[PDB]
DNA sequence: GGGATTCTCCAGCCGCCGGCAGC
DNA sequence: GCTGCCGGCGGCTGGAGAATCCCGGT
């Protein structure tokens, strides 16, 4: 796999992109439209042929002083629209409608700035959202309902600012800035229950508020696989990648060689490291690696804005890849990488509010 | 008084701030109020229309003004030719009844559909 | 230094007041002749006795004397066309804006049709008739709002009766210009058969100055504000966005204006509808419940005379909007009840001390799940007096019996009771009636 | 060490006791 | 679409104009009293009795009111307020704790239109529901507290209707005599001067099916046992006299105004005044001796109008309250006289006050016996708000 | 050491092998992976989406802020009107915490758990603050020097190799790698080395439970060894959340003749109707062998602790033996057991009435001598007198304090709070528990009603309330002063109980550690509790942590005793009616309180 | 030293007071201001 | 002789009120 | 003039510490 500079964007209003996401959502031949983030404002845009980038319609949020940096894509599961979800430093969840150039849900109660938006991979209307709340907060999207929290005693004792989904749209894990790595589930019978009672809750019903579950206990924490802020996760089948800010990227999975993530019991103390993944200059925390749809490649940006790709074959993680994408005006800091929804191409995003294309040539 | 009480977050967002700059440019490009009107009055644009000649010695003449307000068509003679081209008036002496139509926003029946009257 | 920060927040207001003039132009919140401060205004008296029943002589009277005339069934004749094909004729009558319909109707009702030549020539000719019909009635008549005839080829549109009925439109040979979509015209007969200052301070840093043309209005509301004691009362209660002061210019008076620091004016209905999602709040569609408030504005105020020197309303109940303690979620008005969302009994705290006490090495499982059922029984009550445990217990029994039987731990229960008694909380007469009450 | 105290927010409450009957 | 848009703005420009209007009430009025009510109320009227506390700087009066609720239990509540009857006297102007309390409250068969006190007897109410049906309840008769049965049994519920419909007046001079209007184009009569047999259950004696649209007012005249007035959608105001033996055939019929209308009062001190608002925007009276003759058009309103009352204690003096979210007060002894050109921009000379202290449409609203110049206005918003206008205003 | 550079030549091997299994791993977790991710594609294939358009210049905004989109290369700049988001009403900070209704002791955490973030810019010139919180955790932050980790497999392959060439093998280990810390650590490792096995669930001495079908004949001091050690008598918890391990067990006196003993005919297999039994009975003041299992063995010599004599009762909570048994049994082992103690107190006073001048005379005593350095107030602690009374030497006098319940004094210690005595409402200063700031214990005042009706909550007593937690409703809303707030939804009047502080429970240097971040937060939740322990509810607590300060506020807060706890309740100042938000004064050092509340809102009034 | 260094998240790195027609220099200050003489006011 | 039963004694607190420094 | 201001001043609250009653046997 090789990338080549085809085109770059810089919004010029000189502040740090955060959380470039692709419509992956988008069906077979649509046009190719990803979402990025830039102060109080959020701007999309459509990647053509010949590296050519059209702009497209783009919010701001000028009635207070905010600066959003999350981005989350969902599709509406009962009009077809394609909905893009938003947060920033004020704990506030917008939901924006590119189709009806309006926005037409948000949602309050973060205690504070949210850090990471994803959405469930198989039920659409499931949004999560990652805060500095030291909390974690599982959102509904066809009813207003929030159900969960993942948080308090046993969950992370500091800011959270990262968390990741299964494949298969079952387990959650967390991250934070104490070097916690803590795992959720969601195929346990009470989440199941709760999710389903979640579309099940009419306000104007019952004059009950809807009966949030709060969770205290992660099913399975280690403290010991990062010595600093551990700061982007995402997950290699049942193996986790873990990074911080020690300029390197793990691969782990909890318990031994033999032991099952079903199996792993709630009071597991001991881990397995499996590979590590080396880069130079990231003594810098908040920066994401991305990972494209088929978990056949990797990619995460730098401080010095060199990116670092390496595919997710059977090679050994010793010596899997080197490979070191640069441009002579990448002097900025990177913060999140994207990948297409078939990894054709990638969008990176700096600090220097400036989007970057990179376009495979296989 | 007191050092630093919360800030009440204003209701009137930018959202609406945007529509109300538009109207007020269009509306100011429309009627010329800050210009001509002086803060206070809505100006308009008349021309001949109908010629009549009436059974004596005498011609009326339609002016048709052309921001199309509530004021209906006035029969007007000859004599006054040249005088009442431009004509400007306060707003409040527009006719209550179909003055509405100035601008949407001077008011509209909030409960526009109802469940009962 | 950008000074574009001083320019939005100095232009925010401007639109607001500028808005807000015309609104009250055109309809006023209020009467400002009945405000106190604009005294110089309603120079009218209430001195008037007026005895009804003569109201109705002078009305007669008026009436009498308001007879100017009636109307003379109209006939026309139409002058050949003119311009730089068959006519159609069409009578235009609309009726006044009724409940059910959303504006006012019209009636373009055809009176016929007639040739009329290809835009045709002066001197050329050596004709077509129009005939109205009065077959309608004044109960007709009654829900009709105007008249007027519309005539096309090329449309035009022109009235004969005022709003007053007054008619407009004598019997005479007219021309009437025509637009399409000098130029196009028509011709046919008709026949009936001290200098003030403001200053803009920004946080000391610079400032802008004006100086007030048109002296004496407000250069907002553009209200006639004959004393300065009114022009500022006006200011500071109206145009609340701005915080003025009096300086006393040479020229005889100076008003410095700046933004309204705290402006406490956020949105004053149903607090929980700023909270819900576009599309919900201010829906109207219904009833909304709220907590109710009181508020007294008003009481006595002492009507004081007018004071240059004075420059230089309580509430009782909910009057904010809150929160659940845990999700920080907008709190119902229904979910304002009994429901306290505080309990004795966390389930946090319930599932730690059961994580916990697996932590121990040197015990065993069956007393681990004795301790954890009666540390679960305990907190479901929270038990603190010493003679609660004869009840404590026996409703332990009751409630966990089922649970210990089937886990097969009554030795390991009655290990735990003699315990219990070695603390000297349970007494020898209660460990026997709780082993027999059990089966 | 401990050289610095941190601000801790307290309610200060002392009592005596009555004197018996004479 | 545009009209949601739009729609937004206006209610952010309301919110500031109650604002501003909150901001210049110590200026313009001697009395302001706002509270909200838990649920909106279609109706507002003063119970004639009062109480004076000896020694206190407050009288407490009852108003007569209803509930109006989305879905939840409907009740029939019957508020006290207090108001403070001194001039040096200014909590605000008594007590701390509460100057509104709830005080009565009977459950209700559906939404409460609106709910008449009679006069004679103030115990009994009658009340119109969205049903068909009247209903009469006397509160003496019934506890404080709600009970959570649901809805409670009326002392009397009148048949005659068969759609909804809110006019409703009781008979000045005599007892049980009930005149009401629906949109069944029926106006029922019913006798409940005593009727120990009904059951719970009374029929129409009389029902005037004169106009031909939906009828939605009946008022009667106060000097006169046979004569009342009747107005319908059909733009007309009518009046009828009864022992006619005729319901077809009225006593008189006037075209009122261009367009639908329904608000008809009879001045209390006047024995040939009728006056009437529509929702042409317009206010308009007439003489009882001259039907067909108009005395004035009063014309200052914006939307649409269903209340027109007679201030007491002050026979030239006018209010009427419409969607236009104002409370309007005309005063007769202003017609066409003449006023400087700030005070014709302002507005006509017969127009003595206008109240500017509501976001939504005004529903109800009363002049109240034993005080002489405040009024009640409760609006769609939730909030009732009880105000003076400044004595400067008058004498 | 060598450690490290033997770690990595044992981690040759350790690490081909570890390759040898990690690329099967590889090999199933990317054929898991593809199998996961041609489901999650067939299930995006079914659905279509309606594709989003370009922005055309919306009429609403003629003259506004269009956003001009730059590009590095020839590409030309694009320009678009930005759309303005509606306006949501936010919410001020409030970072998570779970309720909690009871306080709690947080394990002193000697190692820093993470280095807090701040603003990134004060720092910049004053980044000594940084310096300052390390020294003051002197170093111990998590993962710090860690020499990377260990799997205790290489740490115990190098022990191992760490041949006489124990203690300093254990002592390089800790300083080389933090997770141990410790010698205790490396000797277990050792032992297991050395030994190879493992005793079982059970303690090294093997006592299985009873209802286990490991059955086991241990005496009655090891079979409730476990319940004396981790069952806590104060707060009627085990495992006590509220409570230390450090205590004496259940070795006690107790009232050795509490029975009637009246010989009856305890069923046809009875210790009675039997003359060889009958007298056996007399002289421990043809038996069957039967199968009497271990368990049986245990809970029979539990049994006998608590009647010692009656054979009755022991055998019908034995369902495998009857009271004849029980006899037999007794004869067969106990005859050879130790004699009962039979230990007896003689307490000679009984003027209950006059011990409470006594008691006043002792307070009297306290108050003369220490009133000047009285604010010392020293947590309760149970003190244990062996055989001394509860003389100077006793932890509790020189502690300052009343023996509480919990006490080991003698029944009738001078120490010992006998309890109040008013007949009705006892928040006034005429009740001695007011007096000395304390709640009334449901064990002694009885005549007050705390005792009385446990279950309802109408009490006459005004001050049980902390004890019941018969805390009002309060809701919660933000503050017109400076964040989030709290605001009583019922009106409550003057003197009136409303809710209690709870938190965590920490030492003072902890409190210390925790308000040095606080301080740099500028928002702080400790609340001094006593001379020894401070009440943190930074991290649990309820809504009452919300309450802002006042320099003249509606509210109180008092520490009083509750059952020999040091509680904190806040009390109204004040009649306080409907939605008002609750203050109290933070009893902060004047320059400290303007430092830390600046704000007070309201205006001086003349 | 690296283990307790402080963790950063970025790089190391008018004269004339002419009127009340400032007002209507104000509100439109782009799309056809009025007056043609407001821009004096700047 | 005890035990339940009243029953005043007391120390402290609360609200009011009449001088006492200023103006 | 009037502002706290202050200590007494009678008026009240409630603990509590003694004076009184009756039952039961000698």
């Amino acid at each position: 796999y090789s990338f080549k500079c085809v085109n770059s964007l810089k919004e010029d209003h000189n502040q740090p992109l955060f959380g470039v996401q692709f419509n992956w959502h988008s069906k077979e031949g649509d046009p190719l439209v990803f979402a990025t983030v830039g102060s109080n404002r959020v701007t999309l845009y459509e990647c053509h042929s010949q590296g050519e980038i059209r702009l497209l319609q783009s919010y701001v949020d000028a009635d207070a002083d905010e600066n959003f940096y999350t981005c989350a894509w969902t599709y509406d599961s009962n009009t077809s629209h394609p909905l893009l979800a938003v947060a920033g430093s004020r704990g506030i969840i917008r939901i924006i409608n590119p189709i009806t150039m309006q926005c037409i849900k948000h949602y309050v109660g973060h205690g504070n700035a949210i850090n990471e938006l994803k959405f469930h991979p198989r039920d659409p209307n499931l949004l999560l959202s990652v805060s500095k709340d030291h909390a974690l907060r599982l959102w509904n999207i066809q009813t207003d309902t929030l159900v969960a929290i993942f948080g308090g005693v046993e969950g992370h004792r500091d800011e959270v600012l990262s968390a990741d989904y299964d494949l298969l749209g079952e387990k959650i894990m967390s991250c934070g800035m104490d070097h916690s790595l803590k795992l959720w589930r969601i195929n346990s019978k009470r989440m199941m229950n709760a999710i389903k009672e979640s579309y099940d809750y009419n306000p104007n019903k019952t004059n009950r508020p809807f009966i949030s579950q709060k969770i205290h206990f992660p099913d399975f924490s280690t403290r010991d696989i990062h010595r600093n802020y551990v700061d982007c996760v995402r997950w290699l089948g049942d193996l986790i990648l873990s990074k911080s800010c020690e300029n390197a990227i793990v691969c782990w999975k909890p318990g031994k060689m033999e032991d099952d993530i079903d199996k792993i019991k709630p009071s597991e103390s001991n881990v397995t490291i499996l590979g590590r993944f080396d880069y130079s200059q990231c003594d810098i925390w908040y920066m994401r690696f991305s990972m494209d749809f088929w978990q056949k490649m990797l990619a995460l940006g730098n401080q010095v804005g060199k990116l670092y790709v390496w595919d997710l074959e059977v090679e050994d993680p010793h010596k899997a890849k080197c490979t070191t994408l640069t441009h002579h005006k990448c002097g900025a800091a990177i913060r999140q990488t994207s990948f297409s929804r078939d990894s054709s191409i990638l969008i990176a995003v700096c600090d220097d509010a400036s989007i970057w294309r990179w376009d495979r040539l296989r | 008084r007191r050092r630093s009480l919360p800030r009440p977050h204003d209701f009137f967002d930018a959202q609406t701030l945007d529509a109300i700059r538009h109207r007020a440019i269009c509306f100011n490009l429309s009627a010329h109020i800050e210009s001509l009107g002086k803060g206070h009055s809505v100006v308009f644009h008349s021309t001949v229309i109908a010629k009549r000649k009436e059974d004596s010695g005498k011609i009326k003449l339609l002016l048709h003004w052309m921001p199309e307000d509530i004021l209906p068509d006035v029969w007007v003679n000859e004599s006054e030719r040249h005088q009442l081209k431009t004509k400007v008036v306060h707003l409040s002496k527009l006719p209550k009844d179909t003055a509405l139509l100035l601008d949407p926003n001077i008011y509209r029946t909030m409960p526009q559909k109802r469940l009962k009257r | 230094a950008d000074h574009e920060l001083f320019l939005q927040a100095f232009e925010k207001p401007t639109q607001i007041y500028r808005f807000l003039r015309t609104r009250n132009l055109i309809a006023p919140i209020f009467l400002h002749r009945t405000l106190t401060y604009m005294s110089h205004r309603n120079s009218r008296t209430n001195i008037k006795r007026k005895t009804f029943k003569v109201d109705d002589m002078l009305s007669k009277v008026e009436k009498m004397k308001g007879e100017q005339e009636s109307h003379s069934h109209l006939q026309l004749t139409f002058t050949g066309f003119f311009h730089k094909v068959t006519l159609e004729v069409l009578l235009v009558k609309v009726c006044h804006k009724k409940r059910k319909d959303v504006s006012c109707p019209i009636r373009q009702v055809p009176t016929g049709k007639k040739q009329v030549p290809l835009n045709p020539d002066l001197n050329q000719t050596k004709p077509s008739l129009a005939v109205s019909s009065n077959e309608f009635e004044p109960s007709n008549s009654h829900m009709v709002k105007s008249y007027s005839l519309l005539f096309r080829v090329f449309v035009a549109q022109m009235t004969v009766f005022d709003k007053n009925r007054r008619l407009q439109l004598l019997d005479g040979e007219y021309e009437v210009a025509m637009q399409e979509m000098q130029g196009p015209t028509l011709q046919f007969t008709l026949r009936w058969t001290l200098r003030i200052f403001y200053q803009f301070l920004y946080n000391n840093n610079t400032r802008q100055q004006t100086e007030a043309r048109d002296d004496l209005h407000c250069p907002w509301c553009t209200l006639n504000c004959r004393k300065l004691y009114s022009l500022l009362k006006h200011l500071k209660l109206c145009h609340s966005r701005f915080i003025f002061n009096y300086v006393y210019h040479p020229k005889g008076a100076r008003i410095d204006v700046s933004i309204n620091e705290c402006y406490d004016g956020s949105y004053a209905g149903n607090p929980q509808d700023i909270h819900r999602q576009p599309g919900f709040a201010f829906s109207r569609n219904g009833p909304v419940k709220r907590t109710p408030i009181t508020h007294i504005l008003v009481c006595r105020p002492k009507r004081t005379k007018a004071s240059m020197s004075e420059f230089l309303t309580y509430s009782s109940g909910h009057n904010r909007l809150y929160f659940h303690s845990d999700t920080c979620l907008p709190l119902r008005p229904q979910e304002m009840e009994v429901d306290s969302e505080d309990e004795k009994d966390p389930e946090w705290l319930r599932e730690k001390t059961i994580t916990q006490i697996e932590e121990f090495s040197d015990v065993n499982e069956g007393e681990k799940e004795v301790m954890k059922l009666w540390n679960l029984h305990v907190m479901k009550h929270g038990f603190i007096a010493d003679n609660q445990m004869n009840h404590a217990c026996m409703l332990f029994v009751e409630n966990y019996g089922q649970k210990i039987i089937k886990k097969n731990l009554c030795r390991n229960f009655m290990l735990h009771l003699v315990s219990m008694h070695d603390f000297n909380l349970i007494s020898i007469m209660s460990i026997d009636k709780a082993v027999t009450k059990l089966r | 060490q401990l050289a610095t105290k941190a601000a801790r927010k307290s309610a200060p409450a002392t009592g005596g006791v009555k004197k018996p009957h004479r | 679409k545009e009209a949601a848009f739009d729609d937004a703005v206006e209610e952010r420009v309301i919110n500031e104009e109650y604002k501003i209007w909150k901001k210049n009430t110590p200026f313009l009025y001697d009395l302001v009293m706002t509270h909200a009510l838990e649920w909106p109320s279609l109706t507002a009227q003063w119970l004639p009795d009062v109480t004076r506390p000896e020694g206190k700087d407050f009288s407490i009066h009852r108003l007569v009111l209803g509930t109006h609720t989305s879905d939840e239990q409907n009740h029939l509540v019957i508020a006290s307020v207090q108001l403070p009857n001194d001039d040096a006297q200014f909590g605000g102007f008594g007590s701390v704790s509460g100057k509104i309390e709830i005080e009565i409250k009977i459950n209700h068969e559906g939404e409460v239109n609106r709910a008449r006190y009679m006069p004679q007897n103030p115990c009994i109410i009658a009340t119109k529901t969205p049903s068909s049906d009247v209903l009469v309840f006397d509160y003496t008769k019934h506890p404080s507290k709600p009970d959570p049965s649901g809805e409670c049994n009326p002392d009397l519920r009148l048949r005659g209707h068969q759609k909804e419909g809110y006019g409703l007046s009781w008979n000045p001079n005599l007892s049980g005599h009930l005149l009401s209007a629906s949109d069944d184009h029926t106006i029922c009569l019913w006798d409940i001067s005593a009727v120990p047999k009904e059951g719970k259950v009374v029929d129409a004696k009389t029902i005037f099916t004169g106009h031909t649209a939906v009828v939605e007012d009946v008022s009667w005249h106060l000097l006169h046992e046979s004569l009342f007035g009747s107005v319908a959608d059909d733009q007309k105001l009518m009046i009828w006299d009864t022992r006619s033996n005729n319901t077809s055939k009225p006593s008189h019929s006037v075209d009122a105004h261009t367009a639908e209308v329904n608000c008809l009062s009879f001045n209390p001190y006047s024995e040939f005044i009728l006056a009437t608002g529509s929702a042409d925007k317009t206010v308009a009276l007439w003489d009882l001796r001259n039907l067909k003759l108009k005395l004035h058009s009063f014309e200052s309103h914006k939307d649409e109008i269903f209340q027109v009352q007679w201030s007491p204690h002050n026979e030239t003096i006018l209010a009427s309250s419409g969607t236009d979210r104002r409370l309007n007060v005309w005063d007769l002894s202003k017609i066409g006289e003449e006023q400087s050109p700030e005070d014709a921009e302002d507005g006509p000379p017969e127009l003595l006050f206008i109240h500017g202290g509501h976001t939504a449409k005004i529903s109800d609203f009363s002049w109240n016996p034993n005080e002489p110049w405040v009024i009640c206005s409760v609006s769609e918003d939730n909030i009732m708000q009880v105000w003076q206008m400044a004595e400067n205003i008058y004498n | 050491k060598r450690v490290k550079s033997e770690y990595m030549r044992l981690r040759q091997l350790k690490r081909f092998r570890r390759a040898d299994e990690v690329k099967s791993m590889f090999s199933s977790n990317r054929q898991k992976i593809l199998e996961r991710t041609e489901i999650l594609n067939q299930e995006w294939k079914q659905r279509r989406i309606q594709p989003v358009h370009i922005l055309t210049s919306v009429s609403s905004l003629r003259g506004t802020r269009e956003c001009s989109v730059t590009s590095d290369l020839d590409f030309p700049t694009q320009v678009i009107p930005l759309k303005t988001l509606n306006a949501v009403a936010s919410v001020p900070i409030m970072y998570s915490w779970s309720p909690l209704q009871q306080n709690f002791m947080v394990e002193d955490e000697t190692v820093l758990h993470n280095i807090p973030y701040m603003g990134d810019e004060v720092l910049d010139q004053d980044g000594t603050f940084i310096e300052e919180l390390i020294k003051n955790y002197d170093g111990k932050v998590h993962g710090d020097r860690e020499c990377g980790f260990i799997n205790d497999e290489i740490f115990v392959e190098l022990v191992n190799a760490l041949g006489q060439y124990s203690d300093k093998i254990f002592e390089a280990i800790s300083s080389m790698f933090p997770d141990k810390g410790t010698a205790e650590e490396l000797k277990e490792k050792y032992k297991e080395l050395t030994e190879q096995q493992l005793p079982g669930a059970l303690p090294p001495e093997c006592t299985p439970n009873i209802d286990g079908p490991n059955a086991k004949s241990v005496q009655r001091e090891q079979s409730l060894h476990s319940f004396h050690t981790l069952f806590c008598r104060r707060c009627f918890k085990y495992d006590c959340f509220l409570h230390p391990f450090h205590a004496t067990p259940n070795t006690y006196k107790r009232k050795n003749t509490e029975t009637a003993l009246d010989n009856k005919p305890c069923g046809p297999q009875c210790y009675q109707h039997l003359e060889g039994a009958k007298e056996f009975a007399a002289a421990l003041t043809p038996p069957e062998n039967v199968e009497w299992s271990g368990a049986e063995a245990s809970m029979f010599r539990v049994l006998i602790g608590t009647y010692y004599d009656n054979f009755c009762a022991i055998a019908r909570l034995i369902g495998t033996k009857t009271c004849r048994q029980v006899y037999e049994f007794r004869v067969k082992e106990s005859s050879i057991i130790a004699p009962a103690p039979a230990e007896d107190v003689d307490t000679p006073p009984r003027k209950k009435k006059r011990k409470h001048r006594l008691w006043a005379a002792h307070c009297r005593k306290i108050q003369l001598k220490k009133d000047g350095s009285s604010n010392h107030v020293y947590n309760y602690q149970p003190c244990d007198h062996p055989r001394q009374p509860c003389d100077s030497s006793c932890p509790c006098v020189i502690a300052q304090n009343f023996c509480e319940k919990f006490c080991q004094c003698s029944s009738e210690c001078q120490n010992r709070f006998p309890g109040c005595r008013c007949k009705a409402q006892c928040n006034t200063k005429q009740c001695p528990c007011y007096l000395a700031v304390r709640e009334c214990d449901p064990d002694l005042c009885l005549t007050c009603g705390a005792a009385d009706h446990w279950d309802s909550k109408n009490v006459s007593c005004k001050n049980c309330s902390i004890q019941r937690g018969s805390k009002k409703h309060l809701l919660l809303a933000p503050s017109d002063v400076a964040g989030w707030g709290i605001f009583i939804k019922d009106p409550v009047q003057k003197n009136e109980f409303i809710s209690e502080y709870c938190g965590e429970i920490i030492s003072q240097d902890e409190a210390d550690r925790r308000g040095k971040v606080y301080d740099k937060y500028m928002c702080s939740f400790l609340f001094n509790l006593n001379n020894d322990f401070v009440v943190d509810a930074t991290r649990k607590g309820n809504k009452i942590r919300f309450a802002n300060h006042s320099v003249n506020p509606n509210c109180y807060a008092k520490v009083m005793m509750v059952n020999g706890d040091h509680r904190i309740g806040i009390f109204a100042k004040r009649a306080i009616q409907t939605g008002e938000e609750l203050f109290f004064d933070y009893r902060y050092s004047q320059a400290d309180a303007l430092k830390y509340v600046g704000i007070e809102r309201e205006m001086e009034i003349p | 030293r690296p283990r307790l260094q402080a963790q950063r998240k970025f790089a190391q790195s008018p004269p004339p007071a002419t009127q009340i027609s400032d007002l209507s220099k104000r509100k439109p200050k782009t799309e056809d201001f009025l007056t043609f003489l407001c821009l004096r006011g700047s």
